[PDB]
RNA sequence: GGCAGGCUUAGAACCCGGGAUCCCCGAAUGGGGCUUCCUGCCGGGGCCGAAUAGGCCCCGGCGCCCCGUAAGGGGCGGGAACGCGGGGAAAGGAAACAUCUUAGUACCCGCAGGAAGGGAAGCCAACAGGGACCCCCUGAGUAGGGGCGACCGAAAGGGGGAUAGCCCAAACCAAAUCCUCGCGGGACAACCGUGGGGAGAUGUGGGGCUUGGGCCCGGGCAACCGCCGGCGGGCGGUAGCCGAAGUGGGCUGGAAUGCCCCGCCGUAGAGGGUGAUAGCCCCGUAGGCGAAACCGCCCGUGGCGGAGUCCCGGGGUCCCGGAGUACCUCGGCUUAGUUUUGCCGGGGGAACGCGCCGGCCACUGGCCGGCAAGGCUAAGCACGUCCCGAGUCCGAUAGCGCACUAGUA
RNA sequence: UCGUUGCGGGUCCGCUUACCCGCCGCAAGGCGGGGACAGCGGCAGGCGGGCUGUUCGGCUGGGGCGGCACA
């Protein structure tokens, strides 16, 4: 939406911050055990109920 | 008493969707996992059909007079070299059965002193048998605290509780030490077979005349 | 050793005159006055006193006299007194809401009958037996199975 | 402080999940007979700078200084018990402390001496 | 109050051309508080403060210094440049 | 003072299927009496005060009147009351009761030796 | 299990005890809240500003219903299960089904505690006696209820766990009373002195509690009954510490804990790790020691108060002894309760200790047992969020839905 | 029909304070009307598919109608 409430906007900021895979050194640190994050999503596939 | 969780396999939201969908009519998931079967014994994640029940009666009761008659019978089996050799014990060095020692043996307080008396009485070879017979048992008992299987060597009967001979012999592999008033079938016939290599003290034999009869 | 009072089991009509004895609740006041003590002194010494009991038994008196001599001759240690040694009364919240006032007690039936015969007791007791599968509740219809089986076998 | 339960699952659970102050007791090693007579204590946890003798494995018989101790892994690095990787650098073999004998003690730490009196006494 | 400075390409162009320093402050800091913090901390004069809340949830303030003070000088004095 | 409407409670007719025994309305009453109901309503208006007792006062064509005695258990003059400490709580240390009872037993045994022992032995 | 840079011998990491910080929403409590955010009044402070204007910002207070003279204090929400009160089904069973059962259950509303509730004879009995209560075994599927069908179903008594008895009101005296605060004293307390305020004759306080009491008289202390928890000591919990005996010779081996040979400890051969299978390599085990701080329990001593309220003897025939209660009738729910359980509602409605209540339909007489309609009460009993131990339990499609960045995606 | 239900007078008449209905007033209270009726609670009879639960047998040249070959 063009016009947002700040409470809804802040929750979108939290989702935006967490949407990222684990860094490449974490994969090396864990010997390829930690490769994926559950907070990873696509905007078109998984919809936040914000 | 062993059992399963009372609600295991039964707390999923499932229901049978009838016929007409071309699928079997077992219960299935209601939500996004809809075709997946649930709750039945033949389904993955389903309930165990007839699991063990904690209220099951595992104890086999025995009458008191019957149980005491068996204890006298198992005591008499220790008097014969045939039964003790049949149960597995080495009795070639044993001077005679039933093996009775003097009541001065109750003052032995050290394991090293007790080990001499076993050697002097021809008992050490059977204790030595249990030492080298210890084996890492096959199966899942290793996971559950039953890694080792240790044979039985010698039952030592003392007159009364808390004599120093109990703490001096209890560390030997396979050796049991009980007062004569605490005799029972778990020490007199291991495996359910009669005839146990027993070292009686002389005072315990005198006290045996008023027990288990 | 503290002596224990010996009282008569109440002889019922069903018994037909067969009688036995039992450990009573406590020594009667009549039995205590034959040894010189009242209820306060007896409870201070540690004896169990039952002021409700009226009967007197000589065996009870002798056991009191033998034990009292040992205590007063310093040959025996008396137990702690048979009186309340702690006072713990908790604050009560929502007495009206849990039916603990006089009106709630009357509605529950505690004024007119015993706790065991009140209806809320009967509901709770039968529920505990069914939950645990206790004595008669382990089988439903046990009386009717027994009755029909008695006919078929004792025909 | 290490489970007293006899079940293997509880024994293994306490060892793996033991905090750092408890894993120090897994670094204990036997002192040499000379050091036993020199100190009067039969064990001391291995410390960096202690000289040890490897007693089992491929490097049994090698003596060297302890270059590194790891509380998390409970391993020690000793000079001589090394090798070279494919790229040529020299790397250390992790030795369990129970496979070594302390033939020389690093006693420059004042806290170590107080632990010496505790075990001889 | 101030969290850090913005030294991006847009922020650097603003400093040289419009005498503006870009900062990240607490999300609850107002324009009155930001102007007071900048003047107190650095001993300059603020003309106006333009503030926005970024899509990542932070507050960014474009502080325009008054016309006697150099925005780039304060950046290079702080050592954050 | 509490005023409430008399009669049986407002039993509700069920709106779903029931067997015929369970469909009646008239004559069915609650197991609570109006006195306990009046106590509970008075307890709500004075939150935190404990209810002691209540009694009937008057009846009219529509209403019944009760008088509920509530006590503040946080007031100092209520806590030490011999009766009000049964609702507001009471504690005595075990050392207080045990020490005096022990002291009483020591002195009673001393007196009984000199005054009751000769009679018992004789 | 990475890359750096640091911290740490001035004693870190780690564990235990005590503190600090602790955003927004949340019982949320200044007011709103269609966005976990916004916004008001008062008081104090700060900033922009020429300004004490005006504005903007920070900080504190501002919920409802109550108790209290005020000061001040309380309740509110949560917790896996258990506990107490109320409302309250159906499916199914009866081989149909309505009474009935299911079941006072599921579920809902309300209210507490670490347990709750119950508890101290208007009892049970049967002319012989028990002696508050709860919980366990039994009595017992007996009595009894019931389309006398299905089915439902006690109690007394006996054996145990544990054991404990008291108060309010009244008779009689009549303000001798209690709460609060100031000051002085007093183990930081209670309490004592003094003064102000509040409650109180619509009765504070004393006394009384079935071994009824009040009232009158005489004798005795082993009087009795309450309040505080200071000082000392002991013990236990919340971190830990000490703890015996091979890393001996040879073989196989990448590596020995394995094999052959030779030793040793054992109050310790429970169990785990270590490069394969270890009593003696290490952790531990038998066994023993331990806390600055916090907590809990026990013992000794210490400090106060009261109207003799305590015990024994006699006298008494005067006084007190709990109401919409007991009881009757009608409707209904419930109960084994049956012409006889309990209760709620409508209507009616006592007596007083010379009285009243119970003894399986009612009444009459006898006899027996008791004193309702006021309050409290440890112990012994339910539960499992949580902690410890055990296991003829399962072993990654099993076992909890979850052995894993699972109530996650 | 029992209670609410009272006060005077000779079952009937009257009265107002109960109760009820409206107006005014924040409330306090006042004004008007009805009136021991009404309304309300309990009990009792009637009408009551408005709503709740159920039953609508069997044999059978398939079921049904018929018949009873159902005693
Ligand atoms: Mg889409
Ligand atoms: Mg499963
Ligand atoms: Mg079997
Ligand atoms: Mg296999
Ligand atoms: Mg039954
Ligand atoms: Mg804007
Ligand atoms: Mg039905
Ligand atoms: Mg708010
Ligand atoms: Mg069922
Ligand atoms: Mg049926
Ligand atoms: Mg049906
Ligand atoms: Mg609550
Ligand atoms: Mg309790
Ligand atoms: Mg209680
Ligand atoms: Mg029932
Ligand atoms: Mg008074
Ligand atoms: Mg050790
Ligand atoms: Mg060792
Ligand atoms: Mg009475
Ligand atoms: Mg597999
Ligand atoms: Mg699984
Ligand atoms: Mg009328
Ligand atoms: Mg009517
Ligand atoms: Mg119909
Ligand atoms: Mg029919
Ligand atoms: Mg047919
Ligand atoms: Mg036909």
């Amino acid at each position: 939406a063009r016009n947002k409430p700040l409470g809804k906007k802040l929750r979108l900021a939290a989702a935006l911050n967490s949407n990222r895979n684990p860094p490449l050194w974490v994969i090396a640190k864990t010997k390829r055990r930690v490769t994926r994050s559950p907070a990873r999503r696509h905007w078109r596939r998984q919809k936040l109920k914000a | 008493p062993k059992g399963v969780y009372e609600g295991a396999g039964k707390e999923h939201s499932c229901e049978s969707f009838g016929v007409g969908l071309g699928i079997a009519r077992i219960p299935r998931y209601k939500g996004h996992l809809w075709p997946r079967g649930c709750f039945a014994p033949n389904t993955r994640g389903g309930r165990r059909a007839h699991p063990p029940r904690p209220e099951k009666k595992l104890h086999e009761e025995i009458n008191w007079k019957e149980k005491n008659l068996a204890i006298r019978s198992a005591i008499a089996a220790t008097a014969y070299k045939s039964w003790v050799a049949a149960r597995g014990h080495m009795v070639e060095k044993v001077p005679s059965l039933p093996l009775v020692v003097s009541g001065d043996a109750e003052k032995i307080a050290k394991a090293k002193e007790a080990k001499k008396l076993f050697e002097v009485l021809g008992l050490w070879p059977d204790v030595e048998r249990a030492a080298e017979g210890v084996k890492i048992r096959a199966g899942k008992g290793k996971m559950r605290g039953r890694r080792y299987k240790e044979p039985k060597s010698v039952l030592v009967v003392v007159s009364e509780l808390d004599v120093p001979l109990i703490g001096a012999v209890r560390n030997f592999p396979g050796v049991d030490v009980v007062p004569v008033s605490h005799l029972n079938m778990l020490v007199l016939a291991p495996g359910g077979v009669p005839g146990r290599l027993t070292l009686w003290t002389a005072t315990a034999v005198e006290r045996l005349k008023g027990l288990f009869l | 050793m503290i002596p224990k009072p010996v009282v008569q089991v109440p002889r019922s009509i069903k018994s037909g005159g067969v009688t036995k004895w039992k450990e009573g609740r406590g020594f009667s006041l009549g039995e205590l006055k034959e040894v010189g003590l009242n209820a306060e002194q007896a409870r201070l010494l540690g004896l169990p006193v039952d002021t409700r009991r009226d009967s007197v038994w000589p065996q009870n008196v002798e056991a009191l006299r033998k034990w009292l001599i040992e205590v007063l001759e310093g040959k025996a240690t008396p137990p702690e007194p048979t009186l309340p040694k702690v006072v713990k009364v908790k604050r009560k919240r929502g007495r009206a809401f849990r039916g603990l006032t006089s009106a709630g007690r009357r509605s529950r039936g505690l004024i007119s009958t015993r706790f065991r015969e009140t209806h809320n007791y009967k509901f709770k007791k039968k529920a505990k037996e069914r939950r645990l599968k206790k004595r008669h509740e382990a089988t439903k219809g046990l009386g009717n199975v027994l009755r029909i089986s008695r006919i078929i076998n004792e025909s | 402080p290490f489970t007293a339960s006899a079940q293997p699952r509880k024994q293994r659970l306490s060892l793996y999940a033991a905090p750092l102050h408890l894993r120090r007791k897994l670094l204990n090693a036997k002192l040499s007979p000379e050091l036993q007579k020199k100190l009067g204590v039969k064990r001391l946890p291995v410390r960096r700078g202690d000289t040890v003798l490897i007693m089992r494995g491929d490097f049994k018989g090698v003596t060297g200084k302890v270059v590194k101790v790891d509380l998390k892994r409970v391993r020690i690095f000793v000079e001589g018990a090394t090798r070279t990787n494919s790229r040529g650098q020299t790397v250390y073999y992790p030795i369990h402390p129970s496979k070594v004998m302390i033939v020389d003690v690093d006693l420059s730490d004042k806290a170590r001496q107080k632990l010496i009196e505790r075990r001889k006494r | 109050m101030i969290k850090r400075f913005v030294i991006t390409e847009k922020a650097l162009r603003l400093a040289e051309r419009e005498n503006k320093i870009t900062i990240i402050v607490e999300r609850t800091a107002t324009k009155k508080q930001i102007a007071d913090e900048v003047q107190r901390l650095y001993n300059v004069k603020v003309e106006k403060v333009n503030t926005l809340i970024t899509p990542r949830g932070e507050k960014k303030a474009y502080v325009k210094l008054a016309e006697g003070y150099s925005a780039m000088d304060l950046l290079t004095k702080l050592g954050v440049l | 003072r509490v005023r409430l409407i008399r009669g049986p409670f407002n039993r509700r007719r069920p709106d779903s299927g029931r067997r015929p025994k369970r469909m009646g309305v008239y004559g069915i009453t609650a197991w609570k009496s109006w006195r306990q109901v009046a106590e509970e309503r008075a307890a709500r208006k004075f939150p935190g005060l404990e209810v002691l007792n209540s009694y009937w006062v008057a009846d009219d064509g529509i209403y019944r009147y009760f008088e509920v005695i509530l006590i503040d258990c946080n007031q100092p003059t209520i806590q030490r009351d011999p009766l009000y400490s049964g609702i507001c709580g009471r504690e005595v240390p075990r050392r207080r009761l045990a020490r005096r009872l022990r002291e009483r037993q020591r002195k009673l045994i001393e007196h009984l030796k000199k005054t009751l022992l000769p009679k018992l032995k004789g």
